[PDB]
């Protein structure tokens, strides 16, 4: 049963960096490859980002392209999204998910393809 | 194929001879001509006790009933020098615990191919072949497997294609000697072999021959133990009446440990050892 | 070479005799690898048009060693719809070796290979098969609605989905037990809290996407300390002969001209060396022959000239090399009317001591000026 739970989001200021932290607890996490998607009222549904298990290479989509960083931590069972330069779009629900490595461009737009569902965080952006 | 012990074994002290010069083989696979080098290695150290084991049945008045099928430590290295007529050594078995909790490993002709495997093998105390001589068909056939019980969980398998040879015992001096050298080192199997058509019974002739690197097996299991699968013809059906019974035809063979040794090896023109001098030995 | 007696010399005015002033090598054109013919394929041709099929409760394990992995094949043809891998990407797999294979292959529905995907807890992904915590391989699939369905259906292929606990990894549980809870036990038969684990597929035309079946086929690659057995293939390029490279034979690595010989190696014989223990002569691994090792030309370069003061006519002695290499070993690139000349022309000399250019050969015999070795002198004077 791998727990995943969700860390670090909220309301933050304009200008700021954000840090949200997913934590999968299991004996299989360095067998997942961490998957990362938002959610905005009024807006489809879009991938975000996508990491390996060694996270020397991960996708990320056009519009989130060069803006966002991924990283994992096997020994914590971690992942953690970094988001800076923050502009009040991104006032969004975020969600992590563990499962299955993907190398298909227009397969990073489905959420059957991954193991566990988990409940996302919300981020907020004050102006 | 079952597992049962065997019987009516006369215990006699164990020989030991002389291996002269034999041991020799190839270190790797480089070429010189008229070359002399020394190479530290597991060699065989010259003029050496080797234990010799018969492998013979008389009635007349002795009743010897030689049939050695022991259980030699691996040691480092292995040299195994067999003579026959016939075919009668039929192949080798090697393990640590020889059963199904370690991995083992099994070469033997089957009378129609040279089979290979490393399989977690169930040998029992006395595995061995045997030959039937039947008479409605004139001729010698093997019908007689009884080596192990089980094969599970196993890895490694090669059977070559089908041979042919000749199972009628032959009378006379022996006709037929292999010279093999088996090593484990760096978890590697290699085996060294070397034929050679001879004339005698003992005391194996005076001379030089290379071992030739035959086959080489990447199994990076452990071996301390091994055993010698020795075939023989049933006594009870063609020569006998009153009970069941066994005999083997007239072979042996000598059994020898390699040591870390440094031998100069010397090479001729065409590539080939033609002499070899330890320097440890005077 | 005026110029460069010069500057080696540290003198503005040289003085009548031989000096030597620099080096010249002969650097390999790009390079040279061979490797022996690939003839050891694994057996995959038998799993891609395997005729039977088997259930995922009777999921097929096939062992793969000794032999090499050549997935191009399969690659390029691009008809699996799912062809996610773990532990090494798809394109970069081949430089690496493995110890050995496993091959687990079945059939499912199309939506449910996902349940393949590795550390996954699930109805099937738990009940069916388990894997372990680590993964160096692909979890392969495609639709196989072509073969798999027909007129009538079929009842053959059965899925567990009920069960005490999850399955171990790596066990194939082929048993017909009807499960019990502790609420009401049954105890012997089929009543309450105690239903079949198998339930049939439904194979039909009209199955959708999700229902299609799909054949899945997973392989892991495993590596020990037994030495490896299934290697990626390695590409052997064409041999060149009588030409100085760096050749890469069996992992040898060398440098030097191949040239045809007449060595006859044993048969378990790859390579030979000499006496200094440096290598001499290669087996190419494709077809059979030997080739020796001539380490280059090179050598050293001196400058044959009189005194400064007497004229300025210079001549080039080449140290151990003959008189064809002298344009390619690190020439025609220097300044045109100078060095290009000094390189080629009609003045080219073969001597013992090697190429001799800027000197003409008479016949006649005179005391000597200039010595250049093995009974040779070069004068200025005509």
């Amino acid at each position: 049963h791998v727990q995943l739970v969700e860390s670090g989001g909220g309301l933050v200021q304009a200008g700021g960096s954000l840090r949200l932290s997913c934590a999968a607890s299991g004996r299989t996490f360095s067998r997942y490859a961490a998957g990362w998607f938002r959610q905005a009222p009024g807006k489809e549904r879009e991938f975000v980002a996508v990491i390996e298990w060694d996270g020397d290479s991960a996708y990320y989509a056009d519009p989130v392209k060069g803006r966002f960083t991924i990283s994992r931590d096997n020994a914590k069972n971690t992942v953690y999204l970094q988001m800076n330069r923050l502009k009040p779009e991104d006032t969004a629900v975020y969600i992590c998910a563990v499962g299955g490595n993907h190398y298909s461009r227009s397969k990073y737009y489905n959420l059957d393809e991954y193991d566990d569902w988990g409940q996302g965080t919300q981020v907020t952006v004050s102006s | 194929s079952q597992c049962v012990n065997l019987t009516t074994r006369t215990q006699l002290p164990p020989a030991y001879t002389n291996s002269f010069t034999r041991g020799v083989y190839y270190p790797d696979k480089v070429f010189r001509s008229s070359v002399l080098h020394s190479t530290q290695d597991l060699f065989l150290p010259f003029f050496s006790n080797v234990t010799w084991f018969h492998a013979i049945h008389v009635s007349g008045t002795n009743g010897t009933k030689r049939f050695d099928n022991p259980v030699l430590p691996f040691n480092d290295g292995v040299y195994f020098a067999s003579t026959e007529k016939s075919n009668i050594i039929r192949g080798w078995i090697f393990g640590t615990t020889l059963d199904s909790k370690t991995q083992s490993l099994l070469i033997v002709n089957n009378a129609t191919n040279v089979v290979i495997k490393v399989c977690e093998f169930q040998f029992c105390n006395d595995p061995f072949l045997g030959v039937y001589y039947h008479k409605n068909n004139k001729s010698w056939m093997e019908s007689e497997f009884r080596v192990y019980s089980s094969a599970n969980n196993c890895t490694f398998e090669y059977v070559s294609q089908p041979f042919l040879m000749d199972l009628e015992g032959k009378q006379g001096n022996f006709k037929n000697l292999r010279e093999f050298v088996f090593k484990n080192i760096d978890g590697y199997f290699k085996i060294y072999s070397k034929h050679t058509p001879i004339n005698l019974v003992r005391d194996l002739p005076q001379g030089f021959s290379a071992l030739e690197p035959l086959v080489d097996l990447p199994i990076g299991i452990n071996i301390t133990r091994f055993q010698t699968l020795l075939a023989l013809h049933r006594s009870y059906l063609t020569p006998g009446d009153s009970s069941s019974g066994w005999t083997a035809g007239a072979a042996a063979y000598y059994v020898g440990y390699l040591q870390p040794r440094t031998f100069l090896l010397k090479y001729n023109e065409n590539g080939t050892i033609t002499d070899a001098v330890d320097c440890a030995l005077d | 070479p005026l110029s460069e007696t010069k500057c080696t010399l540290k003198s503005f005015t040289v003085e009548k005799g031989i000096y030597q002033t620099s080096n010249f090598r002969v650097q390999p054109t790009e390079s040279i690898v061979r490797f022996p013919n690939i003839t050891n394929l694994c057996p995959f041709g038998e799993v891609f048009n395997a005729t039977r099929f088997a259930s995922v409760y009777a999921w097929n394990r096939k062992r793969i060693s000794n032999c090499v992995a050549d997935y191009s094949v399969l690659y390029n043809s691009a008809s699996f719809s799912t062809f996610k891998c773990y532990g090494v990407s798809p394109t970069k797999l081949n430089d690496l070796c493995f110890t050995n294979v496993y091959a687990d292959s079945f059939v499912i529905r199309g939506d449910e290979v996902r349940q393949i995907a590795p550390g996954q807890t699930g109805k099937i992904a738990d009940y069916n098969y388990k894997l372990p915590d680590d993964f160096t391989g692909c979890v392969i699939a495609w639709n196989s609605n072509n073969l798999d369905s027909k007129v009538g259906g079929n009842y053959n292929y059965l899925y567990r989905l009920f069960r005490k606990s999850n399955l171990k990894p790596f066990e194939r549980d082929i048993s017909t037990e009807i499960y019990q809870a502790g609420s009401t036990p049954c105890n012997g038969v089929e009543g309450f809290n105690c239903y079949f684990p198998l339930q049939s597929y439904g194979f039909q035309p009209t199955n959708g996407v999700g229902y299609q079946p799909y054949r899945v086929v997973v392989l892991s690659f495993e590596l020990l300390h037994a030495p490896a057995t299934v290697c990626g293939p390695k590409k052997s390029t064409n041999l060149v002969k009588n030409k100085c490279v760096n050749f890469n034979f069996n992992g040898l690595t060398g440098t030097g001209v191949l040239t045809e010989s007449n060595k006859k190696f044993l048969p378990f014989q790859q390579f030979g060396r000499d006496i200094a223990d440096t290598t001499d002569a290669v087996r190419d691994p494709q077809t059979l022959e030997i080739l020796d090792i001539t380490p280059c030309s090179f050598g050293g370069v001196s400058v044959i000239t009189p005194g400064t003061n007497t004229s300025n006519q210079v001549a080039v002695l080449y140290q151990d090399v003959n008189c064809t290499e002298v344009p390619v070993a690190i020439h025609a690139d220097q300044l045109t009317p100078t060095w290009r000349v000094y390189s080629t022309g009609s003045n080219v000399f073969q001597t013992r001591a090697g190429c001799l250019i800027g000197a003409e050969h008479v016949n006649n015999s005179y005391e000597c000026d200039i010595p250049i070795g093995a009974g040779i002198c070069a004068s200025y004077q005509t």
